């Protein structure tokens, strides 16, 4: 069921300090090697008025 | 995105063991300057694709702080403690933003990880550490590329004299 | 539900001044046993009808605590400090559950209130207190009746020797 | 100033609520309907859990939100 | 200096009941900008003279904050929640400095009060509130005059529809 | 009950304080002398810094201890 | 006892550089169940002997908790983040007690380290990690033998793709 | 001024939950290797009514 390289995709919906946003993302990683990379796109509420960094551990 | 972790020293992998059912996680991050970032996430496996659904509520970020001024810089690496509580996993960690200029803004992460398997079905890991490095590889307010590397381990660097992990 | 407050001593009413546009609020409540309850709310006015839309994320509540055991008792009354920051209002307060055994479990509320009017169209109140008493008057796990009384005031009980509010 | 006397103030105002949330993994939705007295500072409402009921946690954690 | 409280509504007075032996208290105050102020105190009675012995450790105050800059303004009044735990009293409260620029800096007090009488010789008060107003009436960095008024009460401003205190 | 009337209560009580501490590395010692009205809930004191003065921090952080 | 640290990757040693003047440290540790432990420490060098003078104030430990029941077990290893703030070093870390039975009680350490040299005299380290393992080697309530190993490092385990430490 | 092996000594004085105590200790370590060990003796207020563990990072 897992594989040495796997893709993933994300949807994120949120409010931060009253500002609504939505993102989608797509990435891929090596689960057993512990590395991954993705692209995150803000599809609603962009450009974000807050630092993306607060979303890093969620995306 | 906890499926992507290199575990050493035989530590059981709570996340990989959770498939094909998957798992959730929930977290509140408390920033030292008053901000809070709370999230709930569902992780599922749809064929060959990991699927993440995330809900976010952030609040109380000061208008004059790095977050709302969009001058947050970059995250330093960090280390999470991960351990069993009741029958699920708790995590806690400290993270630090290195603001442009070189100064740091810290926060505290409080997490629960919940397998969708019964913990009777799971090999639970003992107390251990999860090192991470998150990097914003490209700011392509609207399009970001982000990298993470993570390692699950014991404290190899300072060994026990008493037989402990 | 901050439209329903009795303000004394001429304290300006941020909430009532914000209509017809309304206001939002956001909060994280931190419980002393590890739980967090986060909310975002929108308050609007449609004709004569006040409309509340609420988003909630709660996490890290201990499985054996009074919240997840549904043995929480009743809230004590409490008092919030309310004051302006960066042209919005901050609130903070301590609340306490009186469990059926008579012991108490406390929590700390961290709130921001955001008018939909610009601060320039508002008379901001100075630092003051908002007393509340919330009572779950009946559980008619699916139907609840809740009452609240709230008062906005200065500290009259212990007056200043200098004329401060 | 300006409203003259309490006879000119709205005595009661109704409100309605929608609540959607997740607590410790448990999703739920509620509706509510209430009324209050804006200047006397009192109010009461009924909250109905329409999805995720019976709630598996104390309603109390929702008291300041509803 | 908890011997000087006006208690209303028949609330038992833990502090006055503790004489002639006296009582101790201990507290950590956490400031929102990182400072901590910890104290231990002993209260004794020698004849007619109340004797206070205080130990203090403060740390982590930011160099550019109002405390280390000695630009703290004045305290606002506040309200403490006071309640029994394990046969002693716990207190918690939020306080706020009103800096000369008009902004506020908050802190959270976490206290335990310990009679030198056994709990069996005491009438313990139920959960209640202690209002305070502290005023630095004069700085005569070496000589200060400070006043305090304190009231112990239930929540009369927002009464119960059920007869609870 | 028992004291009859306020005429039988002590109206004022004196107090003295000694404070020793370190704040951000800075050692100090204070003495104080005050008086209060136990049942009216009011009090006032004078605090003198006898070592480590003039204090290099706001006295305010000592207010709830002194 | 921060003189005893193996630093790698050329990280400057704030503590060893402080001699012969020495340094102080100050800390508040916040326990998840309400306890607080605050300490101030002076480190000097008297000939060939390091001399430590420590002052401690602990409070609010629950009577029913592991600390006051003297059923605390052993500390897990941990990792401190250490970074410059104003011109001194801040540290923060999470520690966890493994109680007898295998369950954990966590706490949060908040530290400032102060050289007695002017920081103009010092080579300040950038943000880094200090791993520790503290072990009670022998309980010989009155006589203890305690071991510690500590390492100061960057995040080697999860390297940067961007040139960062 | 430092050396590959160094001794140290400690005095600790404190109050925890209203209980006064004093300790002394003596130990030795290798500062550059990052290892150390000591013995801590409670000289006043013993036997401690609280877990010694809360003193570990101070002694």
């Amino acid at each position: 069921f897992l594989k040495k390289t796997m893709p993933f995709k994300t949807t994120i919906e949120g409010t931060v300090n009253g500002h609504y946003f939505k993102c989608t993302g797509k990435g891929e990683g090596n689960p057993f090697e512990g590395t991954q990379e993705m692209k995150i796109e803000v599809i609603e509420g962009g450009p974000l008025p807050f630092a993306f960094h607060i979303l890093s551990t969620s995306c | 995105s906890k499926t992507f972790i290199k575990y050493v020293s035989g530590i059981p992998d709570y996340f990989k063991q959770s498939f094909p059912e998957g798992f959730t996680w929930e977290r509140t991050t408390t920033y030292e300057d008053g901000g809070f970032l709370t999230a709930h996430q569902d992780t599922s496996l749809d064929g060959d694709c990991l699927v993440y659904k995330v809900k976010i509520l952030g609040n109380n970020f000061p208008a004059d702080g790095p977050v709302m001024q969009n001058k947050a810089g970059r995250w330093e690496p960090g280390t999470e403690i991960v351990y069993e509580v009741d029958g699920v996993l708790r995590g806690q960690s400290l993270m630090a933003l290195k603001c442009p200029g070189g100064r740091h803004l810290t926060c505290h992460l409080h997490t629960t990880y919940r397998s969708k398997k019964p913990a009777s079905a799971l090999k639970m890991p003992g107390f251990h550490f999860e090192d991470h490095r998150i990097e914003i590889m490209e700011e392509v307010g609207k399009c970001y590329k982000q990298y993470e590397a993570a390692v699950g381990r014991y404290c190899d660097a300072a060994p026990s004299k008493l037989g402990h992990n």
